[PDB]
């Protein structure tokens, strides 16, 4: 088990408030965030903000699947954004898929976290994305590739907090038993400790 | 869980916690900090800074300082805004926040029901706030506390208004900042800063106004000494 | 007022429904009432009524693998079941309630598309299962799944024989066969309160005040198909292991239900 | 006792008079609801026959009615609200409202700053005066001693208590704020 | 005009869903989990001035305008 | 939400400049903002940056049956789209009068010029033929969306490489990059758009204007003209009223500029092919500037996958087993059964009668 | 197929620089505030306009400096050989009506009707040849019928290029042949161009000659429509008195 | 195709068009009989007013939502008709259909002559009806049920609406039939549906088209439709009585 090549770039676009491109190996995702701004009166809520998430694919037009994977990202950002500090406003997170090579949802969650941090939004704790894909026998592989993903009988993806490493998001593909669900959860908890080190090292270097 | 007064000038991350000195104290947490129990929580990235003037009293506020573009109104800030409408007997002005502000026809110097001031749509105004809580649209008056407009009102006739990040504004508005003196050594200038991320400049020649506009946005970076003199010499031309 | 009132029953350990915080509502079903459909079943869960219907048609097999017959699920939430749904194109809740069922149908491998072909590469059966909710009280993804599984155990197809010189299809409407079903995926939903409280079989008001939701579906051999957690407070391995212990009993209950209703014919 | 359907012969115009939720035609009294038959004899004979369900799921507001509301947002010159209770009974849905800067006090006076009168999140008692325009639909009023904010809420989530006619104080932190206190 | 008797689908669609010891053990609530107020006067009984009433009765009685 | 309004000081400032023939960012009248191309890893994918605008182009092909009539060619979809992140204003269904003119500009240029050879994209006739489908996205709006979109589409189409097939007798077969090498396409010419803006009633013009210069302008003139000396489209629009010498001057300008742009594009594609053939490393990853603060590199890492067995084992072992109250099903009449607290009577009957 | 014989005659019998026959009419409808009807050659158009009125919807979509021109386009389902019915969502109608809105936001002297809308409707009953110029001329006539002031009399015509010569007022047979078509919208007094279009390839040396031939054919349309307007105004002046 | 649904096969021909069993023979009956009808009110719990109507092979469910925000001085009456895809010989497209809109309008022009909208200024009512199964006269069920729902939801109306249906035999001596079924409706030449107010004695809605061209048959079709609407009334009379007895006794 070994996480593959990682890369990230910040402040790409000049128009948004904060931009962040996060590519992990060959797959890549670009994201940008507009800060708290005005919101339509028909959608506004008092004592809280309103989150809007849109994802754009490369081939086709978004359908039921892409909005169903937009709900997970919105309900994940809803648990870490302090909306009570900014009522009667709107905060929107947009994720763009540039290239796909496997484990796209985890790289999208990491892109969203890095775009919100760069954009300067009050946060309670950072979050990460780890995807597991156990093979036809039970050999766990972390951060797999679409080559291994096609033959594998089950792929799981988890989102983990950055304080006590609890579970925030869980999307699973394939059928399995609980024992290897526990062992892939433990593998994800072990894997996030390096991603959080990449967050800390990137932000400590940024303010040098 | 580290302690304060030890991690000053250190980059912190959201979700981290820190221990203020022991005997609970009434020091108010700043923008990027929230007080929970007898501990402080971090909600913004940045660098811890502490300011107590001269004495062993309070004397002290905790606030992290970061780099961002989106502006949130703060009571007592000098903000440049642009008029948008003239509905009723007020002047809606766009400052850059979530909601537009609101002037009044009598807020200007010596303004009454007859000698109203001339304010068009799409003009920039220098003025200060008096209410900026998160319960209403912010409202700004535009002369003074006493009532004598000290350079306030409608400004800008032959200059350029551009936009920079909050970090450069914070850097320039410092008592130990030599940026303006050296930049004005090359090109004489006059500036009116705005805490919403706006700057008004006016050089002599249009070429100099272009150069000052481009070269001021890059002064947040490119640290002085080994770099600044050579950059100044190169741009002398 | 909102939170404290409910927590009065929570500390009392008897929620306003009159339940012990770890029990399900009353469940009843009927099968074989709509006579204009191949198969149908009505599921009642103490409100949260869902009805499903199956229609079989002919279609051309796909260009990649011409040995598969399509199955297409759809879940619709009309503006009459509740009062928050508005007319027009289907909304987010019904679309997610349909993508979830499509994912369950795919991962669970309940049916094999190779059992529906008549002659490879020209024509294959297609099943159109459409779900319409008659009442929205909470736990939608559980009763929709149970309605679908109950319906799929009643659909029966006629024996079709293709000629050689004529090459057309002659349907033998007298001898009608059945469908081959492999597994029986049953779902279970949990609602998590502010940071530690988990309840079973929630309600629309409770989901209105809850801070998260979890859904787990199990096979008949203790295998997990999907782990649907839309998000919220956060859980631990111990809490999931506590949930699956209840889900095992729920699955045994449901599998006994299906094993008993079909024998009664 | 017997119930009703929204049409049947009940009485003549001489043997009683129509009441609430009824109509008459051709000298007969006809039902217009499915409630219960109540005949209020009152005093003076000839009871005013009417039919009332007595289980109001919804009721349309009127020109004059007492309603319990809930503020949604406030502006420097008006304050949009949300009608929540029609007098006593709970309401299944929520309408919209607007409090102009003339209905705060019972004098229709100048000054009367809206900002410190109806802070968002409170629950108020108000009276309608009109059926309104398409911008503001019901035009509620609080120009009375019995109308105004009744149950406020603190800055940090604590049930408040009235302290004066114009001034309010926090019980926990002893903080001073301004409201429009209504008679209990 | 004879009315008829129901059938299965209708009699199941029209269902009304309305301590006895302890079961489902793990899902109880106990197993899964200074304030000196110095309160002011509790209400404010309005016994005092209430300006609107003042100004109204004031002017009506006064009735001088000088 | 909407876009920040335009003051009355910026208009004055741009117009005193333009009268004096000097612009904000230093470039003179007949200049472009320099360009920067970047190639993906799979074919038909590029990132172009004109000044500070970004467009992502990506080509992809697929095999369908060729309608009815035109039995010996292939079809070529296009779909421009404007991403909410390009600028605050762009909104999914509230900018429907720019999308149309943009899709049209793109389609008339690319499909009516006849530079792609859609003749030789057949396998059989009356049967499966390749249907290509170009796709562009706008990422960052800084003015001159169409020049960048056109250069992006050109490069993306001149970098694609199809699959490839064997056809002999009456039998098909489909290969893969390991069974057979992907094949390039055939491109007759390279039609490249140019835009001009007119200022204060045609008295001045400025080449390649950006978004502020776009809000102080009357109307726009676009002139698409492929290599050699052959014009392919023009579309005046906005608020302009034009002369006849000026169209010719513009045509000259577009000729010169397209010459230079084609130089650049050819050089960049050649260098990219040389890199791909030498055997070095390519892709979106090895493009991130390293002399810059916001880039970081980390080789692989086993984290420690030594403990997961033990933790999982103890967790499974340490929790309460399923309980053992089993429920009973009740039978009313074949077809309906109930489980739960149940109902008192067998069934309701004459409840109200 | 021959599109230009050696003698110089086209398919229908006219020379290179020869227009078709136009036959107009003013004042067709009564309920509306203006009307027109033109048949340029074998293409039958129609236009109806509605005068400055209150903005529909009142959704605060006004312009405090000028009026709001709103033009639509539709087409009958029997306008060509095949039925070819289309829904009211096609992008051809929107783009042609957007070029119509562009040219009439420049021809009309609109800074005289603050907070007002101008609704322009065009209906094509039979399309054979240039549809754009027939719609522009029919709506110029309908606007004149409505009394709306304008700077000049805008008129449009097309052209082409086959075998080294420039055509004029191309037809559908000639249009569907892959040639460098081109259209203008001219103001005769100043010679200014309100809109310019072209398609397919053409060398740069013949653009001046195609554009000149198109401008000349538009100036030739100008005189023919001018005599119609003068006869109409003299008709109404005779009627009045 | 559709970007808001699950995409399956592009085309799908149902097996009825390949059904090798030839169309059967309906039979004969007495045209002076009515299918027994059972009516229940107050079915749904989350709806302000609802009713479920079932008679023979017809299954229709109607629910009524209360007044909401937004001829004023009067309130609107929005309507929406939709039938279940699993009804009838073939499947139906979920997006909609011209037949559904025509029947929705034929409902709207029939339930407004009963309620008095001069009591709901600036408000509006929304009515939704669903047909679970089509086994006979349908428009004679979408009228009775949507009127029962209105009566149990406490809105003020002048009277109820009771519907019926008829069809014309295809023989050489055609005769109108009462309460036709699909076996007697797909083999018919014409059909008629009436909407009668039983007490006010006023026809609310009329619809009929077919091959009967003599203006002496339609007089009987209309007046036997009126006899049907006066014979279905007592069951709806006892249904609202039981509904109100139970709702009141539930307090």
């Amino acid at each position: 088990c070994s996480l593959r090549h990682f890369a990230c770039e910040q402040n790409l676009l000049s128009r948004p408030d904060g931009s962040a491109s996060f590519l992990q190996g060959d797959t890549s995702v670009l994201a940008g965030v507009y800060g708290p701004a005005e919101v339509k009166v028909s959608k506004e809520i008092f004592n809280k903000a309103t989150l809007e998430v849109i994802l754009r694919p490369k081939i086709g037009l978004p359908g039921v699947a892409e909005k169903s994977r937009e709900r997970l990202i919105r309900n994940t950002c809803e648990a870490v954004v302090l909306g009570t500090l900014h009522p009667r406003t709107s905060i929107t997170v947009v994720l763009q898929v540039v290239s796909d090579a496997g484990s796209l949802l985890a790289c999208c969650l990491n892109a969203a976290c890095m775009a919100l941090v760069d954009a300067g939004v009050p946060m309670r704790a950072l979050f990460c994305g780890v995807a597991c894909a156990l093979d036809s026998d039970g050999t766990l592989v972390l951060d797999p590739t679409s080559k291994q993903e096609k033959e594998a009988r089950a792929v799981l993806t988890f989102a983990l907090d950055s304080v006590e490493r609890k579970l925030l998001m869980s999307s699973t593909k394939g059928l399995y038993s609980d024992t290897e669900l526990q062992q892939c959860l433990a593998a994800a908890q072990a894997a996030s400790q390096h991603v959080f080190r990449f967050y800390r090292e990137s932000l400590q270097r940024r303010y040098s | 869980a580290r302690a304060a007064r030890t991690v000053l000038g250190q980059v912190v991350l959201p979700g981290e916690e820190l221990l203020l000195p022991e005997s609970r104290v009434r020091v108010v947490c700043g923008p990027g900090l929230r007080r929970c129990g007898d501990r402080l929580l971090v909600t913004k990235c940045g660098r811890l800074r502490h300011k107590e003037p001269g004495s062993g009293s309070g004397g002290g506020v905790y606030w992290v300082d970061s780099q961002q573009k989106r502006y949130v109104p703060v009571k007592g800030d000098h903000v440049i805004g642009i008029v948008t409408a003239k509905s009723g007997d007020i002047f809606k002005v766009d400052v850059g926040g979530s909601e537009p502000a609101s002037l009044s026809y009598l807020s200007f110097e010596g303004a009454t029901k007859r000698n109203r001031p001339n304010v068009q749509v799409g003009d920039l105004i220098y003025g200060q706030f008096v209410v900026a809580n998160k319960d209403m649209e912010p409202e700004m008056v535009c002369i003074d506390s006493c009532g004598r407009a000290n350079g306030m009102g409608v400004i800008g006739q032959d200059g350029l208004l551009f936009k920079v990040t909050l970090g450069l504004i914070r850097k320039l508005l410092a008592p130990d900042c030599e940026i303006i003196q050296e930049v004005g050594k090359l090109h004489p200038l006059e500036i009116v800063f705005g805490m919403n991320g706006r700057i008004w400049v006016k050089a002599k020649t249009i070429q100099q106004t272009l150069i000052l506009a481009n070269i001021l946005e890059a002064c947040e970076h490119m640290t002085s000494d080994q770099r600044k003199q050579i950059f100044s010499r190169l741009a002398e031309s | 007022e909102p939170l404290e009132y409910y927590r009065r029953f929570l500390k009392e350990n008897c929620r306003p429904d009159g339940r012990e915080l770890g029990e399900f509502r009353t469940t009843t079903v009927n099968i074989g009432s709509i006579s204009t459909a191949d198969g149908s079943a009505l599921v009642k869960l103490g409100n949260t009524t869902v009805i499903c219907g199956v229609k079989a048609e002919f279609a051309a097999p796909s260009t990649d693998a011409p040995d598969k017959g399509y199955v297409v699920p759809n879940v619709d939430l009309p503006p009459l079941c509740s009062s928050r749904f508005r007319s027009g194109p289907p909304g987010e809740e019904a679309q997610v309630a349909s993508q979830f069922i499509a994912d369950v149908i795919e991962n669970s491998q309940i049916i094999q598309k190779e059992d529906l072909c008549i002659s490879p590469g020209k024509l294959v059966w297609v099943l159109y299962c459409d779900l319409i909710c008659l009442d929205y009280d909470g736990n939608i993804l559980d009763a929709c799944t149970f309605a679908l599984l109950a319906a799929l155990k009643n659909v029966q197809l006629p024996e079709v024989t293709i000629n050689e010189e004529t090459a057309l299809a002659e349907v033998n409407l007298k001898k009608k066969s059945y469908l081959n079903i492999r597994t029986h995926p049953v779902a279970t939903s949990f609602a998590v309160f502010d940071d530690t409280l988990l309840i079973v079989d929630p309600t629309g008001e409770e989901e209105h005040l809850a801070t998260g939701t979890l859904t787990i579906v199990m096979d008949e051999e203790g295998k997990l198909c999907c782990l649907h957690k839309p998000g919220g407070s956060g859980l631990t391995g111990a809490k999931l292991q506590d949930c699956m212990s209840r889900a095992v009993t729920r699955h045994k209950e449901v599998k006994k239900l299906m094993d008993e209703v079909i024998k009664s014919m | 006792v017997r119930y009703c359907i929204p049409g049947e012969r009940l009485c003549n115009l001489e043997e009683g008079s129509p009441g609430s939720g009824t109509y008459t035609r051709h000298g007969y009294i006809f039902s217009s609801l499915a409630g219960c038959l109540m005949k209020s004899s009152e005093n003076g004979a000839l009871p005013v026959v009417s039919v009332v369900r007595e289980t109001e799921s919804q009721l349309l507001p009127d020109v004059g009615a007492i309603v319990t509301c809930k503020v949604s947002s406030i502006n420097s010159r008006f304050a949009k609200v949300h009608i929540l209770y029609v007098g006593s009974m709970p309401l299944k849905n929520s309408f919209r409202g607007t409090i102009r800067k003339e209905d705060v006090r019972a004098t229709e006076k100048d000054k009367v700053e809206i900002y410190k009168s109806f802070r968002p999140g409170d629950i108020v008692l108000a009276k309608v005066i009109s059926l309104g325009d398409a911008q503001s639909n019901y035009l509620l009023t609080t120009a009375e001693n019995e109308l105004g904010v009744v149950v406020a809420h603190s800055e940090s989530g604590i049930q408040m208590v009235p302290i004066s006619w114009c001034e309010m104080q926090c019980p926990k932190t002893h903080t001073k704020e301004f409201r429009k206190v209504a008679r209990v | 005009a004879l009315a008829a008797r129901p059938s299965a689908f209708a009699s199941t669609l029209c269902l009304r869903y309305p301590r006895t010891l302890d079961l489902y053990k793990t899902f109880l609530y106990s197993r899964q989990v200074e304030i000196s107020p110095l309160v002011a006067i509790t209400p404010f009984d309005f016994k005092s001035a209430s300006p609107d009433d003042i100004v109204k009765a004031n002017q009506k009685k006064a009735f001088t305008r000088e | 939400m909407k876009e920040t309004p335009l003051s009355n000081c910026e208009r004055r400032f741009l117009l005193r400049a333009i009268e004096e023939k000097k612009r904000l960012d230093g470039r003179q009248t007949y200049d472009y903002r320099n360009i920067r191309i970047s190639f993906g890893t799979d074919y038909g994918c590029c990132i172009v940056e004109l000044g500070k605008t970004r467009v992502l182009g990506q080509v992809s092909c697929e095999l369908v049956s060729p309608k009815l009539n035109r039995a010996t060619e292939g079809i070529l979809f296009f779909n421009l789209e404007l991403s909410q992140m390009a600028a605050p204003a762009f909104e999914p269904g509230r900018q429907s009068d720019l999308l149309v003119k943009l899709n049209r500009l793109m389609e008339r240029c690319l499909r009516n010029s006849k530079c792609i050879d859609t003749e030789s994209l057949c396998v059989v006739a009356g049967e499966k033929v390749w249907q290509i489908r170009v796709d562009l996205h706008l990422l960052n709006h800084d003015g001159n969306i169409i020049d960048a979109a056109s250069i992006a589409a050109i490069v993306a189409l001149c970098h694609f490489r199809r699959p490839d097939v064997s056809v002999q007798g009456d039998e098909v077969t489909l290969y893969t990059p390991e069974e057979r090498d992907p094949v390039p396409l055939s491109i007759h010419h390279m039609p490249i758009c140019v835009s001009f803006a007119f200022f204060q009633q045609g008295t001045y013009l400025l080449v390649d204007p950006n978004e502020r210069e776009e809000r102080v302008m009357d109307g726009l003139l676009v002139i698409a003209m492929n290599k050699h000396r052959e014009i392919c489209t023009i579309q005046s629009s906005g608020g302009i009223m034009l002369l006849k010498d000026q169209v010719l001057r513009c045509s000259k300008i577009a000729g010169v500029k397209v010459a230079e742009i084609t130089e650049l594009i050819l050089k960049a594609l050649e260098n990219d092919q040389k890199v791909r053939k030498e055997g070095g490393k390519f892709g979106f990853a090895e493009s991130i500037a390293n002399q810059r603060i916001t880039a970081f590199k980390m080789e692989k890492a086993p984290i420690d996958t030594s403990d997961v067995e033990e933790k999982a084992e103890e967790i499974i072992a340490e929790a309460e087993p399923p309980s053992e109250v089993v429920s009973t099903p009740v039978l009313w009449t074949p077809g309906t059964a109930q489980i739960g607290e149940g109902v008192e009577n067998s069934w309701g009957d004459l409840e109200d009668s | 197929l021959e599109l230009l014989s050696d003698q110089g005659y086209r398919v229908d019998g006219r020379r290179a620089g020869e227009l078709r026959k136009i036959q107009a009419r003013m004042g067709v409808f009564a309920q509306a505030d203006g009307s027109a009807y033109i048949e340029q050659g074998n293409t039958k158009a129609l236009a109806v306009v509605y005068g400055p009125h209150e903005i529909r919807g009142s959704r605060a979509r006004a312009l405090p400096d000028r009026a709001l021109v709103n033009c639509q386009y539709s087409s009958a389902t029997f306008s060509t050989g095949e039925r070819k019915r289309r829904p009211h969502g096609d992008r051809k109608s929107c783009e042609m009506g957007l070029q119509l809105r562009q040219t009439f936001e420049a021809a009309i002297l609109t800074q005289l009707h603050p907070r007002s809308q101008i609704d322009i409707y065009v209906q094509v009953l039979q399309a054979d040849g240039g549809t754009y110029a027939a719609c522009v001329n029919a709506a110029t006539l309908a606007v004149l019928d409505a009394g709306i002031p304008m700077r000049d009399f805008v008129c449009a015509c097309s052209a082409g290029f086959v075998d080294g010569t420039a055509l004029a007022d191309l037809s559908h047979v000639e249009e569907a042949a892959g040639g460098p078509q081109l259209a203008l919208a001219l103001l005769p007094a100043s010679g200014q161009i309100a809109l310019l279009e072209m398609d397919a390839r053409l060398h740069e040396d013949h653009l001046e000659r195609v554009l000149e031939a198109a401008a000349q054919a538009a100036r030739d349309v100008h005189t023919l429509l001018d005599r119609v307007v003068r006869q109409h105004v003299r008709e109404a002046s005779i009627l009045l008195g | 195709g559709d970007h808001r649904r699950i995409r399956g096969p592009e085309e799908s021909q149902p097996p009825q068009l390949y059904a090798a069993d030839e169309e059967e023979a309906p039979g004969t009956r007495d045209p002076t009989r009515l299918r027994p009808v059972y009516a229940r009110a107050g079915l749904l719990s989350q709806a302000k007013g609802s009713a479920y109507l079932e008679a023979g092979g017809t299954k229709v469910l109607c629910a009524v939502s209360g007044p909401r925000q937004a001829a004023a001085l009067r309130g609107r009456l929005l309507c929406d008709f939709r039938r279940a895809p699993f009804a009838g010989r073939r499947r139906r497209a979920p997006p909609g259909g011209c037949e559904e809109r025509e029947l929705a309008l034929a409902l709207q022009e029939a339930l407004e002559p009963a309620v008095r909208l001069g009591r709901y200024p600036r408000a509006q009512l929304e009515v939704s009806a669903l047909l679970l199964e089509d086994g006979g006269s349908a428009l004679a069920a979408a009228l009775t049920a949507a009127a029962l729902a209105l009566a149990d939801a406490g809105v003020e109306m002048y009277d109820l609406v009771v519907g019926c249906g008829l069809s014309l035999a295809p023989g050489p001596a055609p005769t109108w039939l009462l309460d036709p079924t699909r076996l007697e409706e797909e083999r018919a030449a014409a059909g008629l549906t009436v909407a009668l107010m039983p007490v006010l004695n006023q026809v609310a809605g009329l619809l009929g088209s077919g091959e009967g061209g003599l203006t002496e048959s339609w007089a009987e079709a209309v007046r036997l439709g009126l006899e049907g609407c006066q014979r279905l009334y007592p069951v709806l009379q006892q249904s609202l009585v039981r509904a109100a007895r139970r709702r009141g006794a539930a307090a």
